[PDB]
Order: structure tokens, then C-alpha cells, then sequence
């Protein structure tokens, strides 16, 4: 749309269900999954000006998308990452390697050296091993990369951004929840990690399920569905009810962010039927299985919703 | 009783000679798993198992 609006003469095309393309003359747009699918000559075209939109999708060096993009080497490769580093500096290494392979060291040099934590000398001032004085080394790398990155803060031109609130609420674990938590903690240690596998790495999932939906802590929820969920087993549900009722009486359009869709459905059932107080509030639903057209329709409804 | 076998009076067996009791104890316990599952004693139903 932007291509045909600002610059009609440009020959741009969609590599989703197109044809001709390389057979004809200039610009090509594709999907990352489409790029994976077209591992044919397409990778050998040597697109003079290569630009990737969702750089955040190639953060992982081992991800197939990032490596597939990497094989397509061109004299000018660019990334338009939606966000900078979020998880690890190896992501920045991968991005820079895609755009600037020879200007930065290999994976080892980076990890053993170019790592803000103790690897680079998080105590570079010979202070406590804690990473508090790790400067003049990571700062040097930041200054080296600055001549290769651009960033405009919304406040730079978009000062019209009302106040944000980092209001971290706090809840209390119920006696039932506390008992189950302690039981799991005592019984968690089988190999003490069992390579995670529902003990530490995904025992975190068990802990989260206890915290949120102890009432329906099972895959076979249908057996308990007639009598559960029960908010009495989770004070977080009580806090949610209080806030939702307050915002409904205050007429505020509220957004609720949830974990795996099981919790989503449990909350939906709670609000809809379990508590008549919340049943009075009209609500909307969304999930990862929602249709794209339905997703857009629901977004439009929310932007101008009569719901709560 | 030609080889190491022998002959036994039947009427002695009928009066309690060498009779013995035999006891055999069977064990079974509900399985450890209590994390959303279990294994409970009951009378299984032909239509529900």
C-alpha cells in the first residue's frame, strides 16, 4: 500500500501466491515462512538491497528463519527489527552478523568477551563479582555499534503520551494453594531437576497453575467443570473481580492479559456464570485460534465497544 | 513304590494325615501419583473401563 501510494512507478509484488516475479523485471516482498519454503534458486538471486522487517523474528542464531536469511548474502543487507535486544546479546550478534558479518567477531569472541555479565567483566572495576561496575568494555561495544543503529524514542516527537503506570499488584496465596505448593515443592525433587520436565523448568508451570487455577489444576477439567472453577481457591480471581467491578461502575474499558488458553477459558466461565456480579458486565473474548477477520472485527469492536 | 516313590494309605489321608494349610497374601496399593490423577479401589463396571 505504501509502495503504490508514495511511489506508484516502483515494481513491487507479493511473494505469497504470486507468479512471474523473477521472470519479469525491482522489488519483492515475501513472508519469512515463504522464504523458508523458497529455498530454491531464490536464495541465489543476490537481491542487491535486502531488508528484513521483523528482525525480532531472527533473534535466535539457531532459528531456521535467521539462518535462511543469512544464507542469502548480499552487499547490502538491512534489518528493521521492531524492537532491540530483549533476551540476550547473542541476538544482537546474530543481527549484526546478518547485516555486518565482518565488522564483529564470531560467536565465541562475542560470548566469552562481548557479554555485559561477568564474561566481559561485569566487575570491570575489579569490584564485587556482581555485575554493577561492568563498564568501559560493554560501553565500548555499545559505542562501536551506535554508528550502525538508529533509534527514535516516541517521546522525541510523540510527547503526547499520557502517563504510564507501573502498578504491580500483589496477591495472597490461599491455604489450599499454599498446601499444594508445599506438597509439590516437597515432592518435586526426584532427580532435583529431572532435566526440568515438570519439576523446575516446567514445574514452574505447575506452580503457576496452582497460583491461578488450583480449582481446575488438571487436564481433565470436565470432571470438575460442573463445580469449578472456584474463585475461593484463588485470591487473584477476587482481586480481578474487585478491579473489574470498580472499572465497570467507573465505565473504563479494561484489557485482561492471560496465559495459555486454558486459563483464558476458565476466566471466561468465571466471569460469565460463576459470579453474578461479574455476569452483569458485558465482555469480549480473544485467543490465538481466532480467525484473522474475526480478530480484526473484535479489535474494531473493542476500539468502540459498549462492553466492559 | 518300585523306584524311590512310595505307597500311601488312602484311609490315613482321609483321617487327616499330612494335611496342610496353604496361605497366599495378595497386595495392592493406590499408586503414588496424586498430581491431578490417582488409582483408586472400586468395583469396575463393564461399561465404564
Amino acid at each position: 500500500n505504501e509502495f503504490q501510494h508514495w511511489w506508484p512507478p516502483l515494481r513491487t509484488v507479493i511473494l505469497h501466491s504470486m507468479g512471474s516475479g523473477m521472470a519479469s523485471d525491482h522489488i519483492l516482498i515475501t513472508t519469512y515462512v515463504g522464504l523458508r519454503i523458497h529455498s530454491d534458486k531464490l536464495l541465489k538471486v543476490k537481491w542487491q538491497y535486502a531488508v528484513l522487517d521483523e528482525g525480532h523474528k531472527i533473534r535466535n542464531p539457531d532459528s531456521e528463519i535467521s539462518l535462511t536469511c543469512k544464507k542469502l548474502k548480499t552487499h547490502n543487507r538491512i534489518i528493521l527489527s521492531g524492537t532491540p535486544i530483549q533476551n540476550n546479546l547473542t541476538e544482537l550478534w546474530s543481527l549484526f552478523d546478518f547485516i555486518f558479518p565482518g565488522k564483529l567477531g564470531t560467536l565465541p569472541v562475542f560470548q566469552q568477551q562481548f557479554v555485559i555479565p561477568i564474561n566481559i567483566g561485569g566487575y570491570a572495576n575489579a569490584t564485587n563479582i556482581q555485575v554493577q561496575t561492568g563498564y568501559k568494555c560493554a560501553v565500548a561495544l555499545r559505542d562501536l555499534i551506535s554508528p550502525y543503529l538508529l533509534r527514535r524514542v516516541k517521546a522525541d516527537v510523540a510527547k503526547d503520551l499520557p502517563q504510564k503506570k507501573e502498578m504491580v499488584l500483589f496477591c495472597k496465596l490461599t491455604k489450599y494453594q499454599r498446601s499444594k505448593y508445599l506438597e509439590f515443592l516437597h515432592s518435586s525433587d526426584l532427580n532435583q531437576i529431572q532435566n526440568g520436565k515438570r519439576n523446575v523448568l516446567f514445574g514452574i508451570d505447575i506452580l503457576r497453575k496452582i497460583c491461578n487455577h488450583p480449582d481446575l489444576l488438571d487436564r481433565d477439567t470436565k470432571r470438575h467443570n460442573p463445580d469449578y472453577g472456584d474463585p475461593k481457591r484463588s485470591g487473584k480471581m477476587q482481586v480481578v473481580k474487585q478491579l473489574l467491578l470498580l472499572w465497570h461502575k467507573q465505565g473504563y474499558k479494561a484489557l485482561l492479559f492471560t496465559q495459555s488458553r486454558q486459563m483464558l477459558d476458565i476466566l471466561e466461565e468465571f466471569i460469565s456464570t460463576k459470579d453474578p456480579d461479574l455476569s452483569h458486565l458485558n465482555y469480549l473474548r480473544m485467543d490465538g485460534t481466532t480467525n484473522i477477520k474475526g480478530r480484526q472485527s473484535l479489535v474494531d469492536r473493542f476500539n468502540n465497544e459498549s462492553f466492559d | 513304590n518300585q523306584e524311590d516313590s512310595m505307597i500311601m494309605n488312602q484311609s490315613s489321608i482321609d483321617r487327616g494325615l499330612f494335611r496342610s494349610l496353604f496361605f497366599r497374601s495378595y497386595m495392592d496399593q493406590e499408586k503414588k501419583y496424586g498430581m491431578s490423577i490417582t488409582e483408586t479401589f472400586e468395583k469396575p463396571q463393564r461399561t465404564n473401563t
